[PDB]
């Protein structure tokens, strides 16, 4: 079941315009690219795309509302400057897994103001050294790398 | 960053860090040459040198 | 269509219609077995005359029309000559080649899982490590071991139920179709072999040989594993031992143990009851080991526990005439007992009541560690030859040996007081008070036991006072034994008669298993049992509490829904939730519970917030007096063991997670089952036109819950069927409508 | 030296003493060269290393 | 008892023990209303 049938299929015959919270995992990617969402969603604030193959964002929606986004266990390598236009209020980004090899890579999210957690699990670009603190220094806005604030003291429950 | 110890020479002169070239303060915990290979070899080499 | 003439004309001569109407299909495999020929006597030289003459092999007529009558040499593959009565033409058995080599190809992507249990045989040798070869002297035990790893531990009769269901689903049977135990390998098997073209009967031969196990009481010198024994003509000899590792997997006797532990605790609280017997059978027909009932596993595994043995003969099954004491079975050979209870006075002279088995008697004392056989008349330790490996385990078997020897210079000699209490404070048998009384230390028995002159015979180290060899001086009738010593090949499996204090005497009168030699230890399943009763939830610890009641809130997942959406005030106060109340603190059992009560109160006024986990997870709190207050908790606590776990309202914790991409529930890491975020049916009568034309096995997939069709059951007769409403199982209900009349 | 059978799991040594005699095929290429070299100047077990 | 790291989890008002030193547990309240400099 690719994308656009599973988005039908949790659809639940019910309007784009009413979909709060999305799941779409291990569905697939039309070749490495998200197919099936349109701009009619509107009050969405979770899309979860864990597990599709994945090659890059280019062509995601436009998604006002969006809060909590996981892009985890796929395999972008870079293009993330369009998450910031497309999802200016998200909040909560997960990119563990991915195939990021660079803080560079990283320089687009520093134009989203409103961004309190990035997950960077089990990618390349964590085997560096001072890591965090670049990660931290690039983006001064964000106070939740990986799970831990700026002293090792795990974030607190309830976000 | 990727830590490279050695760049530290790029800025004191190699005498003065001259300890970090240094690995080990004790004796290894493994013998280097030894054996009756390393004795042949030796007294192979003497007598070439003077055949 | 030529079967169907086949039929008629078979029938038209009216000699053979008697044997096609008057032979019930029951009766069809005795008349399979009227076979005609004389098969053949010395087949090695008719194989060897054949092949000396061409067209020696038979194969059916259709190499005619996919093997050319000549190679490109001109040599005549095939044949037309209808071997003795048949369609088969004879062949030569160069068609053969000509088949391997300009042949039809395929692809074979089936057979590497359809013959599994061949291929884990070739990779398991391909992985396996090679040790030095060692010249001792080997010693060969005759142990009877297993010889079929990867079994999947299943009988050979449930095996059956598989392959038909499997390989033959149109032909499955009555008691299948109306039953409700599908099992997982018939769903993994049923998606594997999907498509295999191979040859039906040759896929459930393989089937049933990968799903069953054997034994063969073969002489082993070490392993006695099940994959061990494959390479045993590899890793053993008459004098070397070349040093192996099969490299493959192993099983997990694991459920084994499980049961143990369950019939323990079943056997515990039903002893402690009023009627042991209804609530023994009640927990067998009802508590569940990992999800499967337990009376199926009492069915199916050959397990030989004291716990377990009970609960077997409890429910009528044949138990092993071997009693096992010490952690050693005692195989009796000959001879005759009577325990005949008499009194004796220790070596403190304390007052003692030991059952004297009265009578000479034989025994192989088969163990895990040694091997023994001890002859003894009463009072009188006659012979003892032991072997095993190294002289701790000869020390344990001969220990074991003199404690049951029946002898009272074990009771005289006694250092301390025998007042044994086991983990549940229990007055212990007398005799096993000694035994545990004298397991770590027996010097000053050794010593009053004494030494006696050994003449040398055949070579056979004898064991001194101090457990060490000596070829002059040994023990009082223990005698050490090289070149090992055999165990014994059969159980002599009988029927035993229980009475009602769990004491499995028998017709004979010499008890077996008492119940109080069965407290060896308490430890944790490492599966997951589940009880139908309230009460014994509380039983196993917190964990097993817990378990049980999310386990028991999916069970009844539906009926929990519309009582909570309907009427929840009856539902916040059943009994199943008292146990879990039990762990929650009590200063916080009403604050939390008013807290869920109001929250299940927003589900119910606003639609789409109905979520199924949520529900589930924060159910067990709310049974309680609830109170009122402002607080928003974000997480409630639990006493598990004396130590504060938390479940949290929104998200997963180790108490409780359920994992997506998946309908499993772990709770402390004991699994608790599946949640919802071919079989079942019932007989009713015999063909009944009104219904129409009969369907098949598999149409009847195509039916409602309560729609009734007339299918063609297992192989022949049509029998009317319908789906099921209600559960309609044998749980507690059938025991109520019986235990009753026992008033 | 010694020696390593690794298809019979075999460690057996072999004491200088002996290298004036051994049959030269155990030893790989370096050390065969070396104990020809050196044989011609063994006497009693040691070597001349005037 | 809970560990001084897991009592970071109580909500407003929750109360709980706390094992807060040597061999010692004591009763710890969440203030509902936070302080700040």
């Amino acid at each position: 079941m690719d994308m656009k049938r599973r988005i039908h299929l949790e659809l639940r015959n019910r309007t784009p315009a009413a979909v709060r919270e999305l799941v779409l995992d291990n569905c697939k990617s039309n070749d490495g690219k998200i197919e099936g969402l349109t701009a009619e969603f509107v009050n969405l604030e979770f899309l979860s795309l864990i597990n599709v193959g994945l090659i890059s964002v280019s062509n995601l929606p436009k998604l006002p509302k969006l809060k909590k986004l996981e892009l985890s266990e796929n395999r972008i390598f870079g293009g993330l400057d369009m998450l910031a236009e497309k999802l200016p209020n998200l909040t909560h980004l997960n990119l563990s897994g991915n195939k990021l090899k660079d803080i560079s890579t990283l320089e687009p999210l520093k134009k989203l103001e409103c961004l309190k957690s990035l997950d960077l699990f089990n990618c390349e670009v964590t085997n560096l050294n001072d890591y965090r603190e670049s990660v931290f220094k690039l983006l001064p806005q964000l106070t939740y790398l990986d799970g831990y604030d700026r002293e090792d003291q795990e974030a607190p429950d309830s976000d | 960053m990727d830590v490279n110890p050695t760049l530290l020479f790029l800025k004191v002169p190699v005498q003065n860090a001259i300890s970090t070239t240094f690995p080990y303060t004790g004796d290894p915990p493994y013998s280097h040459g030894t054996g009756t290979g390393y004795t042949m070899d030796t007294v192979n080499r003497t007598h070439q040198y003077s055949e | 269509m030529e079967r169907i003439k086949e039929l008629r004309d078979l029938m038209s001569q009216s000699r053979t219609r008697e044997i096609l109407t008057k032979t019930t299909v029951d009766h069809m495999a005795i008349i399979k077995k009227y076979t005609s020929g004389r098969q053949e006597k010395n087949p090695a030289l008719r194989m060897k005359w054949m092949m000396a003459m061409k067209y020696p092999i038979t194969a059916d007529k259709r190499i005619i029309e996919m093997i050319p009558e000549r190679n490109e040499q001109g040599q005549t593959l095939w044949s037309k000559t209808n071997d003795a009565g048949s369609d088969r033409v004879m062949v030569s058995p160069l068609a053969v080649t000509w088949w391997n080599r300009n042949g039809p190809t395929t692809s074979t992507v089936h057979y590497p899982k359809v013959y599994k249990t061949y291929f884990e045989k070739v990779e398991r040798l391909k992985h396996g490590t090679f040790g030095p070869v060692h010249f001792r002297n080997q010693v060969k035990i005759r142990r009877r071991v297993d010889t079929n790893p990867g079994h999947a531990d299943l009988s050979a009769k449930e095996a059956q139920d598989v392959i038909m269901e499997v390989v033959f689903p149109n032909e499955v049977g009555a008691r299948i179709l109306t039953s409700e135990s599908q099992l997982t390998i018939t769903k993994e098997k049923k998606e594997e072999l999907q498509d295999c073209k191979i040859a039906p009967l040759m896929v459930a031969y393989m089937l049933e040989r990968e799903l069953v196990r054997k034994t063969r009481f073969l002489p082993v010198a070490g392993g006695t594993s099940s994959v061990y024994i494959e390479v045993l003509h590899l890793t053993q000899g008459t004098c070397w031992e070349q040093m192996y590792t099969p490299g493959g997997e192993v099983r997990n006797d694991d459920v084994d143990q499980s049961l143990i532990i369950a019939a323990r605790n079943i056997v515990r609280r039903a002893t402690v009851s009023a009627d042991p017997l209804a609530s023994l059978l009640e927990m067998c027909h009802s508590t569940q080991i990992g999800g499967i009932r337990m009376v199926d596993i009492l069915r199916q595994n050959p397990t030989e526990e004291q716990a377990v043995d009970i609960c077997k003969a409890a429910m009528g099954l044949r138990i092993s005439s071997s009693f096992s004491f010490g952690g050693f079975t005692f195989k009796r050979t000959s001879g005759s007992s009577v325990t005949k209870e008499e009194e004796v006075l220790t070596g403190n002279l304390q007052t003692l009541k030991i059952r004297v088995h009265e009578g000479y008697e034989e025994f192989t004392m088969v163990g895990q560690r040694a091997t023994a056989i001890l002859r003894k008349a009463t009072r009188r330790l006659i012979q003892l030859i032991v072997s095993g490996r190294n002289e701790q385990s000869i020390a344990e078997a001969i220990i074991v040996a003199m404690v049951f020897s029946q002898e009272d210079c074990m009771i005289k000699a006694v250092r301390g007081d025998l007042n044994f209490v086991n983990r549940a404070n229990q007055r212990l048998n007398p005799m096993h008070q000694l035994l545990r009384h004298f397991q770590k230390d027996a010097k000053v028995l050794f010593q009053n036991w004494g030494t006696e002159p050994i003449d040398n015979v055949m070579g056979m180290i004898g064991i001194l006072p101090d457990m060490t060899p000596s070829t002059e001086m040994s023990l009082r009738g223990v005698r050490v034994s090289k070149m090992g010593v055999d165990e014994y090949s059969s159980t002599e499996r009988v029927v035993v008669s229980i009475d009602r204090f769990l004491r499995v005497r028998d017709q004979r009168g010499n008890v077996l298993l008492s119940p109080e030699e069965v407290s060896e230890t308490q430890g944790t399943e490492k599966l997951t049992i589940t009880y139908s009763s309230s009460m014994m939830w509380e039983i196993n610890g917190p964990e097993s509490v817990l378990v049980n009641t999310y386990q028991w809130i999916i069970r009844n997942w539906e009926t929990v829904k519309i009582q909570w959406s309907q009427d929840p005030t009856m539902l916040y106060n059943k009994m199943e939730f008292e146990p879990f109340q039990s762990l929650v603190p009590k200063a916080a059992r009403g604050q939390y519970s008013g807290f869920v009560r109001t929250l299940f109160q927003q589900m119910r006024d606003v639609l789409g917030t109905f979520d199924t986990v949520q529900i589930i997870k924060l159910l067990p709190f709310a049974a309680a007096p609830p109170k009122q207050s402002r607080m928003q908790f974000s997480s409630l606590t639990v006493n598990v063991r004396g130590s504060g776990m938390r479940i949290l309202i929104r998200g997963n914790s180790p108490v409780f997670n359920y994992n997506k991409a998946t309908k499993r529930l772990t709770v402390l890491g004991k699994d608790a089952g599946a949640l919802t975020e071919l079989r079942g049916f019932l007989i009713l009568g015999k063909e009944d036109k009104r219904y129409g034309p009969a369907l098949s096995i598999n149409e009847l997939s195509n039916l409602a819950k309560g729609e009734k069709a007339n299918v063609l059951i297992g192989q022949g007769d049509v029998v009317l069927v319908m789906k099921r409403k209600r559960d309609s199982s044998i749980l507690t209900d059938s025991q109520t409508a019986t235990k009753r009349i026992r008033m | 030296y010694m020696f390593e059978s690794k298809s019979m799991k075999l460690r057996t040594q072999i004491p200088a003493e002996m290298l004036a005699n051994i049959d030269l095929k155990y030893f790989n290429e370096l050390t065969k060269k070396k104990i020809e070299k050196i044989r011609p100047l063994l006497i009693d077990g040691t070597a001349s290393l005037s």
